[PDB]
């Protein structure tokens, strides 16, 4: 079976608020910098991943362009990374420098921002979604008792209430940034608490953090990786209208959700 | 034997059937990066069968036999009568059934061969509660002209259901709603591309998670959303189990 092994893929990869990874200018000097861009057609915005571990646009090569953290990721020449290993992506949509472990990041959510090489903290600044669907999904989230999750009290709270197919605050808008966005005011993130004495989840203005990043497991679980915990509904009672952050267990059925679309 | 009834169909206890189904289905399951377990493959055919019972408004009950390596059905027995797919595995007959009188139907398990005998397609074929128990009276006494379509109720009920969270929940809201639903393009779309999922989410191993090729499934709204790596919900909190399809 030769379709057991691709040879290669043209792909594009989105992230912090929907936007594409982007070749600034569509220029081809080696050290040409990538940058958040709104999506489209063009060139420079179209990445070729190999079985070599390379992701390239404009015939070269996705690359840090140092050791250290805090330095522009750029195309560079490929021949330049014969002796590198490369990239390699999580599940989760951590792409990461399979050396240096430094990870593809955006320090702001602004178009044309510079994409660095961060320290990974599981940030939403640092998930992306490689492919060529690259808009948010819309869909209900259904958990505990075949329950909807709803945003609550202005958009501030969320918490299971009855589905209802026409209920509006019902639905969630899955971003590229593996953020989890109120539907009709997409500015609005679901959050793992800020305050230290809750595990509350909130919504809040999204600002790409730790807190704001979650991933929807096979096991089904929806998980905030860089927490190490998992989305629960308080004392598995639906009732309470308190959804908390927990570590994953097997107790009650409380940590497990499912995605319609 | 793993069973549901129609005396107690809720939605817990659909959703503990189809769960309990997976769980049975993935047992020896393989992994890759994606944690979307793989189906068990080259099985011995002694071995190669999971028996289900449904059981239907008169207390009346048949024995599904399905396909651990594809969670198809092969065959079933209605009391002391058997009935076996023309394409179950050559040796099925020898090993499930074999105190009974066995029937081949003429004509395949897929949804092609079952759509083409039948003349009705699944778009046009209702699901929910009383469907299901519909579809389980006809198989018992192997009416002819109604086997194909309860085949098309049960099978996507029961082994598409067991596939994908997207239809098992499709399911809990009709029998939630207490309303009848057939299949949309968003279900078909799955039902559709189970095995070339499979085989791009196994190829993508060595892709970064790519996929070869791009594969269409659509939403409630009929938009087609394209998945061409591993990096979509609607694929990965969705799909729960695949065929085997590479190394
Ligand atoms: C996103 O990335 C671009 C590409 O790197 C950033 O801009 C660049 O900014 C550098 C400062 O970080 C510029 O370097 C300067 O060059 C002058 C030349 O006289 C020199 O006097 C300065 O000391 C400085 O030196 C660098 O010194 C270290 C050397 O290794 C290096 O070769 C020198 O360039 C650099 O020219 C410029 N590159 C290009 C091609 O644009 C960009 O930074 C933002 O815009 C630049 C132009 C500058 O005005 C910055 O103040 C500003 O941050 C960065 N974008 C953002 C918003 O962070
Ligand atoms: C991943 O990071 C490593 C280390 O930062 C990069 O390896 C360096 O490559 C540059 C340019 O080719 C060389 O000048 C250095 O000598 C290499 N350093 C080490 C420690 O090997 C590598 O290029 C990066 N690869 C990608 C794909 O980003
Ligand atoms: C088509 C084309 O090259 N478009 C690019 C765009 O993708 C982006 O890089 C922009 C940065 O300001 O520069 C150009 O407009
Ligand atoms: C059934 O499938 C077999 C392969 O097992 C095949 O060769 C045949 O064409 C199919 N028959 C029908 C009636 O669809």
């Amino acid at each position: 079976n030769e379709q057991c092994s691709p040879q290669q893929r043209t792909t594009r990869i989105s992230g912090r608020d929907g936007l594409c990874v982007d070749v600034y200018g569509a220029l081809t000097a080696d050290g040409s910098r990538v940058i958040l861009y709104p999506c489209g057609q063009q060139q420079n915005q179209q990445w070729t991943f190999y079985p070599d571990n390379t992701i390239r646009s404009l015939g070269k090569c996705l690359a840090t362009s140092a050791l250290s953290s805090g330095s522009n990721v750029v195309i560079t020449n490929c021949d330049y990374l014969r002796y590198d290993d490369g990239w390699m992506v999580s599940s989760s949509g951590t792409m990461m420098n399979k050396s240096s472990h430094l990870v593809l990041t955006a320090n702001a959510a602004t178009s044309r921002t510079n994409l660095t090489g961060e320290n990974n903290v599981f940030a939403a600044k640092q998930a992306w979604r490689i492919g060529n669907y690259v808009e948010p999904i819309v869909t209900t989230i259904i958990g505990l008792r075949h329950m909807c999750l709803e945003a609550t009290d202005n958009d501030t709270n969320v918490w299971l209430e009855s589905c209802v197919k026409n209920k509006t605050k019902q639905y969630w808008a899955l971003y590229s940034d593996d953020t989890i966005r109120v539907n009709n005011n997409r500015n609005l993130c679901v959050s793992s608490s800020t305050d230290s004495s809750s595990k509350l989840i909130v919504i809040r203005r999204c600002d790409g953090s730790i807190n704001q990043r979650w991933v929807f497991t096979p096991q089904g679980t929806i998980s905030n990786p860089g927490y190490e915990a998992v989305m629960d509904v308080a004392q598995n009672d639906v009732y309470l209208k308190k959804i908390v952050l927990s570590s994953a267990t097997d107790k009650g059925n409380g940590q497990q959700w499912t995605v319609f679309y | 034997n793993l069973s549901l009834s129609q005396s107690n169909f809720s939605a817990d206890t659909y959703k503990s059937f189809i769960k309990n189904l997976r769980k049975q289905l993935t047992i020896g399951a393989s992994y890759g990066s994606a944690g979307i377990p793989i189906l068990k493959h080259s099985v011995p055919i002694c071995e190669r069968f999971l028996l289900v019972d449904l059981t239907n408004g008169d207390n009346e009950t048949i024995t599904l036999a399905i396909n651990v390596e594809d969670a198809g059905f092969a065959a079933y027995r209605a009391a002391d009568r058997s009935y076996f797919f023309q394409n179950a595995p050559p040796i099925a007959s020898y090993v499930i059934f074999t105190d009974t009188n066995q029937n081949i139907m003429n004509f395949n398990n897929t949804f092609e061969s079952i759509e083409i005998v039948g003349g009705t397609t699944r778009s046009e074929t209702p699901l929910g509660i009383m469907h299901f128990e519909a579809s389980i009276f006809h198989l018992f006494v192997h009416d002819e002209n109604y086997v194909p379509t309860s085949f098309l109720v049960l099978i996507q009920m029961v082994l598409e259901a067991a596939k994908f969270k997207f239809i098992e929940q499709k399911v809990i809201h009709s029998i939630m709603d207490m309303e009848d639903f057939t299949p949309g393009l968003a279900m078909l779309s799955l039902e559709e591309n189970w095995t070339q999922l499979s085989l791009q989410l196994q190829a993508s191993e060595s892709l970064n998670g790519v996929f070869g090729d791009s594969v269409s499934l659509y939403n409630s709204m009929d938009e087609p959303i394209g998945v061409d790596s591993m990096y979509y919900p609607i694929l990965t909190a969705n799909m729960a189990f695949q065929l085997y399809q590479c190394p």
